[PDB]
DNA sequence: GCAGACACTACGAGTACAAA
DNA sequence: ACAGACCTAAGTCCTTTGTACTCGTAGTGTCTGC
DNA sequence: GACTTAGGTCTGT
């Protein structure tokens, strides 16, 4: 199919594969472009050298192309483009990329030579306990200082600054925030995807700043009693191992004090009895720095930590930062790695430097050259299967490409059921919320958007029936696959297409909580009025409350401050309270909404009313 | 009688890594780690009976030599694998001192690791890293999704695949030669077909056929092992005429004793796994079988409801 | 190798029971002088040092110096197995992977060999240097245990202020507060009940309660406690043995 | 009583393998298995009242004799389907020897289709580890409830509706 | 006889439920 | 140096039930010491 | 072909 080209032929060219290509999928086109050194970006821009679109382009991206005047080609044009251009990209943009590649290779070689020198020094010391070969590639190449961490440079700088002026903030009693603003908080959290060096960064910053590190695995120790004893006693005591560790030398005054680096804080037990909420009480009073670390910060059990900590989000490092590190480890370990593969490896692993390290360690045992020939199989065997966020499930579920004839073969129906089963508590709600905000692209001939929407709504009603049968006293969970199809897959297939606006979260939860609160309030008022009123709960709201308004709020609107007594009388005729009055006035809808009216009665009448009732 | 012979599944279990037939690349990599040493943390995932426990045990034995008694720790789903075992048993085993060959390390084999509690899995995260210099953890599980992502990050992910018919035929031929069993090519082919890549089921069915009837023939194998239920379900679903499908349901399924719940569930699975039928038609037939499944689970399980389900499916196919 | 024979096995059992609820893992370095071992607490707030000399053992032989990394709870379990009057012989082979405790009774022919697997502990041999102590006190062990246990109920802090010829312990808690004051008295008729004071400089120091009950748990080792107090330095709590001691280095609260 | 004051369903319960009719294939194959001693892990799946419990009880009677109620672990999986049973009763029974006479051990799990997924995931290795001394029998009306793993370690016999 | 001291059993809150 | 310009990594974001399982807290009974 | 928010890195003025 695609003709072969000279190595790094497409170097220095920014190519965006917007259009659908008959022969190659988007991933295949990206791979065949990155094999030759091309740069692929998701946004068409001024610096975009070439846009590849055979057909089926997007109107927004098309408008961007028209405004920016970017040259465009088709798939056959791309095939012609691959072969023609010379090796290594000539053009100045190609020369810049050549210089960058050479510089990265030189840095890798220099650091590999440095590692060889360190190994020789260690061998000389040993001649004069665990052998370095026995160590894993993850630990033998662990960063020894902040200057070797990959990505999140701002995050490590912020942590270093916070821990550095923590002493000054303590002198200021934490009331003053400072220039950076991190000094107000007494504890700091590092949260992000696994394996991006949160623990490494914390250990190294605490080492450089001279404090004595105390590490506690919060998953191992999560009970309230053990947590209390251990770290409550540790929060305000000195370090004996630190006092005896050469306090006589005056360089490090922080050597006595503690930095408690708590790992796997996401593994704490939940609830008031659980220790996840108790540790916030700890951070609310600390004489030593606290560095909590968690993977899933946006987790309900972790709500109490929100306001008592400095939240620091560690993000997945971009491939460019990690290329240099992988090049040093590859030059040292005598396995050939070409840079063009590196990016996809990171995309295979989703920004987990640890798993890329282990991937290279495992694969290099047999295959000594990781190149463009075997990268596809490596990705297909080592790809991370991570449960998508509900927003991503909604995006893929309401996607036209998924339910097309060609897309169905790539993503089978079983895969759509798996997408539902990733999160079985929210996808039915997300689809219900965002099945009517999409421009459809799978409308059958003779069907409008409204017909597909109505069919989808009928299917959601049937899925709600299935869910109730699933989630009731019968507990027919064997219908869970069926609830997969009726609630999520079928309506989305009916209204599949492009996303018109944004993907909103399920509004059902908030309005359901509001309805529960209003039902509770209505129960209180109804049981207060029961001794006089011969009604049920619903009848009161339907009939009496509209009449009760005319006898409660309207006299305040019309006759004036002398209505209080009369109002009080009818109040005392049904055992109403001031809270009862405020609740009744909050039940009306549409034309009779009282929120603006209660603002327009003068404050004198309100104060007199409360005073008279009291 | 008082004593029983070993099943050929356990008697002929591979004791060296070379005997394992399928998934050649992973097995060769495990042999290279076996020779060189320094085995990283690993998670072995796949389908039942493709040699996951056997692979890890061959690797552990070959690595640890005579030190398998002390350096290797079994933990199975049959044992208590809560957070307690991580705190008390796993941590103490990993802290233990033991002098080993220069490259090899102590090995923790956690079989059926998919059933480990979330608390135990989270607690294992730091025991994995702190004591990695001395101990290397190995997990074997059917589903890799059940193991938390932080644990998945620290280990090499090896995914095993279903065994091709050729490898099953080779292993069965070897067992045939060692045990001097009389066979026919049709019987062996039927055994592979019924096994569907599950080598454990292949060996078990072969041994059962030999014991019950004495000759591995197509007739004997099909007598002792039924033809797959999903195949007759698929044939019933994809029938051209309603009467033909009704005949299949009556004779092959209802009269042979298959329960209505089984037919409906297998119909749903065959429908969702079918490829020739277009996705829209598959979804609508899935809806009809879902209605029928609800009716069956509500206590109304009869031939009439299944027949109505097939009639609806044929109406859907007939436009 | 190593072959160290105790006179009596109850001594080792009590020694291990003394400091097993504060630290879980230890390193016993067996030198020609005896068995020296320090353990840093998990909280890194207390340090335990133990020395048992050759005079303690009936027959101690060591060929090459070794360290035995051990778990205190497992050793306590093993020591609970032996009888009170048995002679416990610790025997270790070259490249030790386990220590073979050997309980034996001369009256009968009963022999009990328990092999305790050796734990691999990697920790530094932190150097210990004495300093001039502002206050050195010698008190009865049972008395001190009682004040510590009584005051620990009210609060988690124990404030020892040694004013002129006075030692007062104070605890301030959410519900109630307590104060116990001791005067120094020396009794010729019973030396054990005597209270001994040396005060170069008066001291006031607050110490954590939990570590303090962990310290008082060693009361069985010796009749008298030795408390060395300096304002900016960790406090020493010593329970003296016939050929050694159980030194506890404790860190006070910030003040 | 004298087994005469019992319902005809119970009083006419088969007591020997020769009094079970209809499933001649299964009965003959199992009889040959037990005679040659190569009895695998059995899974009798079929409709109600087709004679699975009677078949396995008569098999235990034939293999062990009259005192089969003390030397076979018969567990009603409906009454106890927890993983605790797998850890405590099933595994201790499989591991130990026999208090009455020498021989292998049989565990008859009745209505195992009610067994919880955790219990079956625990039993899928209890079955494998102690295959030297014990064998497992699984009785089922519905095979969809049972885990796929437990359906690969047991030789399957289908009980046809009675002709 | 009388009081703690671990160790077993009872109670209570949190979480996941499928398919391959 | 500084805002802009590319490019990419990320966040929007909480409902019951029936029964089994687990884990930490609270309660109980029983053994040892004085 | 989803919105806003945000980080890291370059070049130009
Ligand atoms: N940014 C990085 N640069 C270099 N090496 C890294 C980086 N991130 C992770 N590593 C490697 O991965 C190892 C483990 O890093 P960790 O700090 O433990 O990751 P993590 O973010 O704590 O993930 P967890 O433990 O699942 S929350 C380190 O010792 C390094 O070898
Ligand atoms: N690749 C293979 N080569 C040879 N025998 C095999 C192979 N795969 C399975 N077997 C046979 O099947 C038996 C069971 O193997 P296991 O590895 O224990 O199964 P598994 O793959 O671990 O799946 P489980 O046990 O259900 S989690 C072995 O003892 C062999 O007899
Ligand atoms: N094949 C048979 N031969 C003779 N009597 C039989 C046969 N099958 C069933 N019966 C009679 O029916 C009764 C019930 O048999 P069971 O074996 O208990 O039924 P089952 O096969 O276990 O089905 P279940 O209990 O619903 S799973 C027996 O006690 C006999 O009286
Ligand atoms: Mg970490
Ligand atoms: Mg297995
Ligand atoms: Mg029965």
């Amino acid at each position: 199919s695609f003709p072969e080209g000279k190595p790094n032929c497409l170097l220095g060219l920014t190519i965006v594969f917007t259009g659908v290509l008959p022969t190659l999928e988007r991933g295949a086109s990206e791979a065949l472009a990155k094999r030759y050194g091309a740069r692929v970006t998701k946004s068409i821009s001024s610096k975009t050298s070439v846009v590849v679109l055979g057909d089926e382009a997007g109107p927004k991206k098309l408008e961007k192309i028209k405004q920016l005047k970017i040259k465009a080609i088709d798939e056959e044009g791309f095939k012609q483009l691959i072969a023609g251009m010379p090796a290594e990209g000539d053009g100045e943009a190609a020369e810049k990329a050549r210089r960058k590649l050479e510089e990265q290779h030189n840095i890798a070689t220099k650091e590999a030579e440095l590692l060889v020198k360190k190994e020789e020094e260690r061998s000389k010391k040993l001649a004069a306990v665990v052998r370095e070969e026995d160590k894993l590639w993850t630990v033998k190449y662990a960063p020894t200082n902040l200057q070797q961490v990959c990505g999140n440079k701002g995050s490590v700088m912020k942590l270093k600054n916070w821990l550095a002026n923590w002493e000054n903030s303590k002198k200021n009693s934490f009331k003053h925030a400072g220039k950076d603003g991190s000094g107000v908080f007494r504890a700091a959290m590092l949260y992000g995807p696994p394996g991006i060096g949160k623990t490494t960064a914390a250990h190294l910053v605490a080492q450089e700043l001279g404090y004595d590190i105390l590490e506690q695995n919060a998953s191992d120790v999560r009970s309230k009693t053990l947590l209390n004893a251990g770290v409550k006693n540790a929060l305000d005591n000195m370090s004996v191992v630190g006092y005896f560790k050469h306090n006589e030398e005056a360089q490090n005054l922080n050597g006595k004090h503690f930095v408690i680096i708590m790992d796997e804080v996401d593994g704490m037990s939940g609830g008031d009895r659980g220790g996840v909420g108790q540790l916030a009480q700890f951070c609310r009073k600390t004489s030593t720095p606290l560095i909590l670390i968690c993977n899933e910060r946006n987790l309900p059990k972790m709500r109490p930590f929100d306001r008592v900590c400095l939240d620091i989000q560690f993000r997945r490092p971009d491939a460019n930062s990690i290329k240099s590190r992988l090049m040093t480890i590859a030059i040292r370990e005598k396995f050939k790695l070409d840079p063009n593969v590196i990016d996809r490896l990171i995309q295979t692993t989703r920004g987990d430097i640890r798993q890329v390290i282990n991937l290279l360690s495992t694969i290099s045992t047999t295959t000594k050259t990781i190149n463009h020939e075997n990268i596809n199989e490596i990705s297909k065997a080592w790809e991370k299967n991570i449960a998508l966020k509900p927003f991503d499930i909604a995006h893929k579920m309401l996607d036209g490409q998924i339910y097309s004839d060609i897309g169905s073969r790539n993503f089978t129906l079983n895969d759509k059921i798996a997408l539902y089963f990733d999160d079985f508590d929210f996808t039915p709600l997300m689809i219900q919320e965002n099945y009517l905000s999409t421009r459809p692209s799978v409308l059958k001939p003779g069907q409008s958007h409204l017909e597909a929407v109505a069919e989808a709504a009928n299917c959601i009603s049937l899925g709600d029936i299935v869910e109730k049968k699933i989630r009731s006293s019968e507990q027919l969970w064997s219908l869970l696959p069926l609830h997969a199809v009726l609630s999520s897959v079928y309506p989305a297939s009916k209204v599949a297409g492009h996303m018109a606006g944004r993907i909103n979260f399920t509004a059902w939860l908030g309005q359901n909580s509001k309805s529960a609160k209003y039902y509770r309030l209505l129960q209180e008022i109804h049981y207060h009025t029961r001794l006089g009123t011969s009604t049920d709960k619903i009848g009161l709201r339907l009939d009496y409350l509209p009449t009760f308004r005319k006898r409660l709020l309207d006299p305040f609107l019309k006759q004036g401050a002398d209505a209080i007594s009369s109002v009080i009388e009818v109040m005392d005729d049904y055992y109403l309270t001031k809270e009862d009055w405020d609740s009744i006035m909050e039940f009306f809808v549409g034309p009779d909404v009282t929120t603006a009216i209660i603002k327009k009665i003068p404050a004198t009448v309100k104060s007199g009313f409360t005073r008279k009732y009291n | 009688t008082l004593s029983l012979q070993l099943p050929w599944v356990e008697k002929y279990r591979p004791q060296v890594l070379s005997d394992i037939v399928g998934n050649k690349e992973t097995i060769d990599r495990l042999q290279q780690i076996a020779k060189d040493g320094n085995m990283p943390h690993m998670i072995i995932s796949g389908m039942p009976g493709i040699g996951k426990t056997t692979s890890v045990h061959c690797l552990a034995h070959e690595l640890l030599g005579r030190s398998y008694a002390d350096g290797v720790l079994e933990l199975n789903a049959s044992d208590d694998r809560g957070i307690d075992v991580v705190r008390n048993q796993i941590k103490h085993f990993a802290q233990k001192k033991l002098h080993l060959p220069p490259g090899k390390h102590k090995i923790v084999i956690l079989d059926e690791a998919d059933s480990m509690t979330a608390g135990a899995q989270q607690a294992l995260r730091r025991t994995m890293e702190l004591y990695s210099n001395s101990t290397r953890f190995a997990f074997a599980c059917n589903q890799s999704n059940k193991i938390i992502e932080p644990l998945q990050s620290r280990c090499a992910i090896l995914r095993y695949s279903k065994l091709s018919d050729e490898d099953v035929l080779k292993r069965l031929l070897q067992i045939i030669k060692l045990e001097d069993v009389k066979y026919t090519n049709d019987g062996l082919e039927a055994i592979i077909f019924t096994a569907e890549g599950d080598m454990r089921q292949a060996i078990n069915n072969l041994q059962s056929t030999v014991a019950g009837h004495g000759l591995v023939n197509a007739d004997n194998v099909f007598k002792i092992v039924d033809s797959p239920h999903p195949l007759i379900v698929k044939k019933m679903l994809l029938a051209s005429n309603l009467e033909d499908s009704i005949q299949i349901l009556r004779t092959d399924l209802w009269k042979k004793g298959y329960s209505s719940i089984d037919i409906v569930t297998t119909s749903f699975r065959v429908t969702k796994n079918l490829a020739q039928v277009k996705e829209s038609v598959r979804l609508e037939m899935i809806k009809e079988i879902g209605l029928t499944h609800m009716r069956i689970l509500e206590g109304v399980g009869t031939y009439l409801q299944l027949a109505s389900m097939l009639a609806k499916i044929h109406k859907l196919n007939n436009k | 190798m190593l072959e160290a024979k105790f006179e009596e096995a109850s001594l080792f059992k009590r020694i291990i029971d003394g400091f097993k609820d504060c630290v879980q893992l230890v390193n016993f370095q067996c030198k020609e002088d005896g068995i020296i071992a320090q353990a840093v607490d998990d909280s890194r707030v207390l340090l335990v040092s133990l020395e048992i000399g050759v005079e303690a053992f009936q027959e101690y032989r060591c060929d090459h110096p070794v360290t035995l990394g051990m778990d205190l709870t497992s050793l306590s379990k093993i020591l609970r197995c032996g009888n009170n009057t048995d002679t416990l012989t610790l025997i270790a082979d070259n490249t030790p992977d386990s220590i073979i405790l050997l309980f034996e009774d001369t009256k009968k022919d009963r022999i009990a060999e328990y092999s305790l697997k050796l734990m691999d502990i990697d920790a530094d041999f932190l150097k210990i240097e004495e300093l001039q102590y502002d206050s050195t006190l010698s008190l009865p062990s049972s008395e001190f245990s009682k004040i510590v246990r009584d005051l620990s109920q009210l609060s988690d802090s124990i404030n020892i202020m040694i004013t002129k010829e006075t030692i007062k312990f104070v605890a301030d808690g959410d519900i109630g507060s307590g104060s116990v004051i001791i005067k120094p008295f020396v009794d010729m008729e019973h030396p054990e009940t005597s209270i001994k004071l040396e005060m170069d400089q008066p001291v006031d120091l607050t110490f954590g309660a939990k570590y303090l009950l962990d310290i008082i748990k060693g009361s069985s080792l010796s009749d008298r406690v030795g408390i060395r107090l300096s304002s900016e330095a960790p406090a020493l709590f010593q329970f003296d043995l016939k050929s050694g001691f159980l030194q506890f280095f404790l860190a006070p609260k910030f003040n | 009583r004298s087994k005469e004051n019992l319902p005809w369903v119970e009083k006419y319960r088969p007591e020997t393998l020769d009094e079970v009719y209809g499933q001649n294939e299964v009965i003959t194959t199992v009889r040959k298995f037990v005679d040659e001693g190569k009895l695998p892990h059995l899974l009798f799946y079929g409709p109600p009242g087709t004679g699975k419990t009677s078949t396995i009880v008569a098999l235990a009677r034939e293999i062990y004799g009259k005192n089969y109620s003390n030397m076979v672990l018969e567990l009603n999986a409906s009454d106890d389907r927890g993983i605790d049973v797998v850890r405590n009763q099933i595994k201790d029974f499989a591991s130990t020897r026999q208090i009455f006479s020498k021989g292998f051990k049989l565990i008859i799990l009745d209505e195992a289709d009610a067994m919880t997924n955790a219990a079956q995931n625990a039993l899928r290795r209890v079955i494998e580890r102690y295959t030297k001394n014990t064998r497992f029998c699984v009785l089922a009306n519905y095979a969809h409830k049972l885990t796929p793993a437990l359906l690969s370690r047991c030789t399957r016999f289908r009980f046809q509706p009675l002709p």
